[PDB]
């Protein structure tokens, strides 16, 4: 016999070395695609900075200071002069966490709170 | 199976082969896109702008800024600028429209 | 001068890397700027062959 | 130690090698044998000394007063012991240890200065004990043993440069840099000579000048000499002490070889027969010759052998083999030719060689990034 | 391999068994003048030293006699 | 005064010739060589980190 | 009796823990590492096994262990035998057989049980499944232990260990070419075997067996190798060719093939010293100078001292041929110092080059450098004296006198002066102008460098070669970060 065990056997050994070559093409494809995921996420990150660019076009946002919380979920907030804008802040943030007589982060037009500030 | 593993496997050789010039195309194109969006966010930063003053940094990469008019503004700062420019009493300069900081000025 | 002026900063870095190695605190990268400095420096190489073509014909 | 028996015991080198000067050198050693418990040093170098007839007379008297004052330091140490105090035991142990420097035995002085080295209340007293190892380490000419306590006493001083403490250590930097042949970092050490003084613990001030005139005189160039010392008034004070030194500065700086070689034999004979200054006497000669030949040969492109032989006041046969040895051996300049029997250099050492001084570091960095390639995968 | 260092080191132990601490102490007679002195300088100083250890070692004392004779 | 480098020149005894020349581009090899020497400690300290981490 | 009798069972109980912990750590680390996918993860235990080998080369292991410590010799691996499933009771057995020798004592001996080491390799080495890697991982470490102390009739025991090594694996193999991480191990493992009883070989025999087969095993790899282990098998061939081959129509330039990726971080150095030693007999001045000095500068890891006296000594031996002989300058170790302690007087006697004196000086205290064999390059040195000295004359002035420099070269005739100077002229290493106007011989002796003398063409090639080295180093900082980000 001695071919499928020996001649096609070493042909299969050469196929195993070809699997080593596809382990080289394999791991090159791995690390080059991880580099590709890095550039995708970084260029995607400055693309998300272009998503922030509309909030750059917002001219920034103001500084709210709540002095009194109102029970109708419409919080009076002391603003910079010609302010005192009573408003419901954003729905993802509860009202009771916002403690009165403390400074917060407020958008300049939509008047939704971001966070409590020290 | 055993001798079929050869010619069965050759198709996996070809399919892993085809990812080579593909990852070449991605690696050549997306860095060109990276300098596209890089230069495009660079040309947002224009030199005519308003100068404010810094008051406090309440968390990382987002802070408050005293405007020249005295009203305090809440701006997420731009990511390229490091923590040296988070100096509390500083001569900060935002944009006139974007109102994000390019540079602070020496007193 | 910007290269060597960063090299005086990277002179101090292998002590930091010889102490902590956990977490990164500096937003300054020191690499890609110098890659860009090399890219601007390769204008000499790219235009040397241009000089070779003009000197040729 | 800090006793004058240091400097008398420093004459053993010139007592040793010639048989000529070993008469006065044995005269003040035999006269100084009654001083600072001199017994064990000349008993050690007694093979380098005379016979045993009058030697065995005074050894019996010094050996008993050795143990008498030794046991008075021991009983005085015990009366300093079992009592509240630090500097009493520090000074009892310390005077015991300097007495062990008087006998010349650092076995009990190593552990004794080790014990009071552990009784150091401050680092200043610690540096005092350090210097007490340096002054006997000068006679003992150890290298690492006396740089160990200055390496460890070097860091964390924090008490400012004192007046002759820090100055004394700076002088000791002058000592081991007279020992070592590092010179361009020895050029900063004598800069305190405004503040240096007659230090009978180690070295006279005029001998400090006499030893720093070599490292300045050879190791420094004309911007260096014109910068430091020709500008400086400190050598302008002490040049009046010896008229030779003024000749070795003004005629050397004036580049007058016919008188400088006439007088350079005094630098030769003076240069040997010295304690810490001996083994480099081959180096100072040759280094000063090539530095002088570079001094003349710098401003001169082509040179006849006539004006050269008139300049040095020597036959042409010697400057023939000189600069031939200074092409390869000295390595001063480009190739010199005798087709016209005239010194002609080219020296293209500015334009392209200013760039090609860096190809050495380019190849060394090239092999070092080959070492970086040796880091790869194993 | 670094196991072929072993018979070369057996040769080294035969070299150290030629003279037992005769060259370390006697050559330490030169090393005690030469220790901590930078040995790149000791190759130049050893070069011109061994060059003039044969003849005309100091020789600057002789040049004053070479003045009138040459 | 050539040895004190107050001006550009170099003399001669056989021929008596004066030659006057200068070297303006001094700042190239300075910054180049200092960049080499400052990169030495980068590579060597790197080899201290790697000689630390492997053996 | 109380002195060693009280401290006898104390000292011993200490290498046991590190050797058993080591064989469990690299054994269970190797099998437990590459067990699932040996073909995916490769050469991770390459540096581990070689660093354990160089870690155990300085073993002070057996000094007293001939007397009643020999229980470690009949014990062995014994991991998961006799059945591939159901090894939990064998996990009990692992503590059991180690605990049997720890109750009271053990019947022990040294030289009796050597020959039936093939009892388990007949049926099951470890598991009946991982038989190659467990067979070599079982047998191959313990064979230099018992076959240490090669002397005192262990050479015959080494022959037994030889035929056991071939008989189980390297007569051909159990599967010809394993084609896995233990194939790639078995290259340098079988090589290391052949180096280890190469002392047995050259001890009484010479080239005439396994070395002649090692060309066939050298080409049985198929050629598709990276040829690292193939190069290590080439190194024993070339070291076998060092003492006496002298024929150059095969190994010289013929053996020179593809020049594969042959790295090992050792084999560049010692392979390069070997080919520089054989390329040192034709007196190579350009190539073997720089690259053999490079091979001196390689292998810094374990020692830069104990072996590089040989590449160093041979290096300066061929360096003083060129007239310019740099001594030991920047490296301070008292092994090369004692190596050149005979050589110093003659290597300083190179440059002054006095014929009649130094001819007596060489053979005078000539003991070991002239007992080093056949006086070849020193006998070329004996008439290279006046050539390097006249090369120093080329570093000196132009015109050749008939009394001064002819007497100075100890060579007093008009004919031989211009004749042997002309023998330096037919070299081409110099620059000289043969002129006879009155009979005196000139030379222009221009050693002017290329500074303002065709510089573009001169460091043209320096720019191309240097940028290729720096930019292939840029490749060498591109691809190993690919080898970083490959796993993640």
């Amino acid at each position: 016999l001695e071919e499928g065990k020996a001649g096609s056997g070493l042909r299969q050994y050469y196929l195993s070395k070809i699997e080593e070559l596809q382990l080289i093409v394999n791991d090159k494809s791995q690390n080059l695609r991880r580099l590709q995921a890095q550039r995708n996420e970084l260029n995607a990150k400055v693309r998300l900075l272009r998503e922030e660019l509309q909030l750059l076009q917002e001219q920034g946002s103001y500084v709210g200071e709540v002095v009194r919380a109102m029970d109708k979920k419409k919080v009076l907030v002391k603003v910079h002069p010609e302010g005192k804008f009573v408003v419901d802040v954003d729905k993802n943030i509860d009202i009771n966490d916002v403690t009165p007589n403390c400074r917060v982060a407020l958008r300049n037009d939509s008047y939704t709170l971001h966070k409590i500030l020290p | 199976d055993l001798y079929s593993r050869y010619k069965k496997l050759q198709q996996e050789l070809e399919f892993l082969e085809v990812q080579e010039e593909y990852i070449k195309d991605e690696q050549k194109n997306l860095k060109k896109e990276f300098l596209h969006a890089q230069e495009e966010v660079k040309r947002i930063q224009s030199i005519p702008l308003v100068i404010g003053q810094f008051l406090e940094a309440v968390d990382q990469n987002t802070a408050i800024v005293g405007s020249t008019t005295g009203s305090n503004y809440y701006v997420r700062i731009l990511s390229t600028i490091d923590r040296e420019l988070l100096k509390p009493n500083a001569s900060v300069a935002l944009h006139k429209h974007s109102n994000a900081l390019v540079d602070v000025l020496p007193p | 001068n910007y290269n060597k002026a960063v090299e005086e900063e990277d002179k101090m870095t292998p002590e930091q890397l010889a102490i902590k190695n956990v977490g990164k605190q500096d937003p300054k990268r020191h690499l890609e700027e110098h890659v860009d400095v090399l890219m601007t420096s390769n204008i000499v190489q790219c235009l040397a062959a241009m000089l070779d073509t003009v000197v040729f014909k | 130690p800090k006793n004058p028996d240091l400097r008398i015991a420093q004459l053993r080198f010139l007592l040793s090698l010639p048989e000529h000067r070993g008469d006065a050198a044995v005269r003040d050693e035999l006269m100084a044998a009654v001083r600072d418990n001199n017994m064990a040093p000349y008993y050690e170098a007694l093979c380098k000394s005379l016979d045993w007839q009058i030697d065995v007379d005074l050894l019996n008297k010094m050996k008993k007063a050795n143990e008498d004052e030794l046991k008075r330091l021991d009983e005085e140490l015990e009366d300093a012991e079992k009592n509240l105090g630090e500097s009493e035991i520090r000074d009892a142990m310390m005077a015991k240890a300097e007495y062990l420097c008087r006998i010349g035995d650092k076995e009990g002085a190593l552990t004794a200065f080790r014990k009071t080295y552990d009784k150091t209340v401050a680092l200043g007293h610690r540096l005092d004990i350090v210097f007490y190892l340096l002054r006997i380490g000068l006679f003992y000419m150890d290298n690492d043993l006396i740089t160990r306590n200055t390496e460890k006493a070097k860091s964390l001083i924090e008490e400012g440069g004192d007046w002759d403490r820090r100055n004394r250590l700076k002088v000791y930097q002058g000592l081991y840099c007279v020992a070592i042949r590092d010179f361009k970092q020895a050029a900063e050490l004598f800069l305190d000579t405004v503040s240096t003084f007659t230090s009978y613990e180690l070295m006279d001030y005029k001998t400090f000048v006499t030893y720093t005139v070599y490292v300045s005189m050879i190791a420094l160039e004309r911007p260096d000499l014109r910068e430091k010392v020709i500008k400086g008034a400190e050598i302008l004070e002490v040049l009046h002490s010896l008229p030779a030194v003024r000749q070795y500065l003004f005629s050397l700086y004036e580049c007058r070889y016919s008188v400088f070689f006439q007088s350079l034999a005094v630098v030769e004979q003076e240069m040997k027969k010295d304690w810490l200054f001996a083994p480099h006497y081959r180096y100072y000669v040759r280094e000063m010759r090539i530095h002088a030949y570079s001094q003349l040969l710098e401003s001169y492109r082509s040179l006849t052998l006539g004006y050269m032989a008139e300049a040095f006041g020597v036959g042409v046969e010697f400057i023939d083999q000189e600069l031939s040895r200074f092409i390869a051996a000295g390595r001063l300049h480009c190739k010199i030719d005798k087709v016209n029997e005239i010194v002609e250099t080219n020296r293209p050492d500015s334009k392209n060689w200013q760039y090609q001084e860096t190809i050495k570091k380019g190849d060394l960095l090239l092999n070092r990034v080959q070492k970086l390639s040796r880091v790869i995968n194993m | 391999m670094s196991e072929k260092k072993q018979p070369v080191d057996l040769g080294l132990l035969e070299e150290d068994d030629e003279f037992e601490e005769f060259p370390a102490e006697d050559w330490a007679g030169l090393d005690e003048d030469e220790d901590a002195h930078v040995w790149e300088d000791n190759w130049d100083d050893d070069n011109v030293e061994d060059d003039f250890s044969n003849q005309l070692r100091a020789e600057l004392e002789k040049h004053g006699y070479k003045m009138e004779t040459s | 005064m050539i040895l004190d480098k107050k001006f550009h020149g170099i003399l001669d005894q056989g021929e008596g010739v004066l030659i006057i020349f200068d070297e303006p581009p001094v700042d190239k090899t300075y910054e180049a060589a200092l960049e080499t020497i400052q990169n030495m400690s980068k590579v060597v300290d790197s080899l201290y980190n790697k000689a630390k981490k492997l053996t | 009796p109380p002195g060693g009798g009280e401290q006898e069972p104390p000292p011993p109980p200490a290498p046991q823990d590190v050797e058993m912990k080591e064989e469990a750590a690299t054994g269970g680390g190797s099998t437990g590492e590459a067990d699932g996918k040996t073909a995916a993860a490769a050469a991770e235990h390459s540096q581990r096994e070689l660093d354990t080998v160089t870690l155990e080369d300085i073993k002070e292991h057996v000094k007293q262990l001939e007397k009643a410590v020999s229980g470690k010799e009949p014990r062995f691996v014994l991991r998961a035998l006799r059945m591939l499933p159901s090894t939990s009771r064998r996990l009990n057995h692992y503590v059991l057989y180690k605990a049997v020798q720890g109750f009271f004592t053990s019947n022990n001996a040294t030289r009796d049980f050597l020959l039936p080491f093939l009892e388990e390799p007949m049926d099951t080495e470890a598991d009946l499944q991982f038989r190659p890697r467990t067979g070599k991982a079982a047998s191959t470490p313990l064979l230099p232990e018992v076959e240490a102390y090669l002397q005192l009739l262990v050479v015959i025991f080494m022959m037994n260990s030889k035929r056991y090594k071939e008989a189980q694996k390297i007569s051909d193999d159990l599967m010809q070419k394993i084609s896995t991480q233990n194939r790639r191990a078995l290259d340098l493992v079988a090589a290391k075997c052949y180096y280890y009883h190469a002392r047995v070989y050259e001890f009484l025999d010479k080239l005439d067996v396994v070395r002649s087969f090692l060309h066939a095993r050298l080409r049985t790899a198929t050629l598709r190798h990276d040829a690292d282990g193939q190069a290590t098998l080439l190194n024993l061939l070339l070291r076998n060719y060092l003492h006496y081959s002298l024929y150059d129509q095969a190994e010289k330039l013929v053996s020179k093939s593809v020049f594969p990726e042959q790295a090992n971080n050792n084999e560049w150095a010692r392979y390069l010293y070997y080919t520089g030693r054989i390329k040192a007999i034709q007196l190579e001045y350009s190539e073997a100078r720089r690259t053999m000095t490079n091979a001196l500068r390689k292998a810094p890891q374990h020692t830069a001292v104990g072996f590089k006296q040989t590449v160093h000594k041979l290096l300066i031996v061929v360096e003083l041929l060129l007239g310019e002989i740099p001594d030991r300058l920047q490296f301070r170790q008292p092994s090369l110092k004692r190596s050149l302690m005979p050589y110093f007087l003659l290597t300083q006697a190179v440059r002054t080059g006095n014929l009649a004196k130094f001819n007596q000086v060489l053979d005078q205290f000539g003991e070991k450098f002239q007992a080093d064999g056949t006086y070849t390059l020193i006998i070329r040195l004996r008439h290279n004296v006046i050539k390097t000295g006249v090369r120093m004359i080329s570093l000196s002035y132009s015109r050749i006198s008939l009394a001064d420099i002819a007497q100075k070269l100890q060579l007093d005739s008009p004919e031989d002066a211009e004749f042997i100077v002309a023998k330096a002229i037919r070299d081409g290493v110099i620059e000289a102008s043969i002129n006879h106007e009155k009979g005196y011989v000139q030379s222009k002796e221009m050693i002017d460098i290329y500074s303002t003398r065709e510089p573009q063409l001169a460091f043209h090639q320096r720019i191309s070669f240097c940028l290729d080295i720096h930019n292939m180093s840029v490749k060498a900082m591109r691809f190993p970060p690919k080898s970083y980000n490959k796993d993640l």
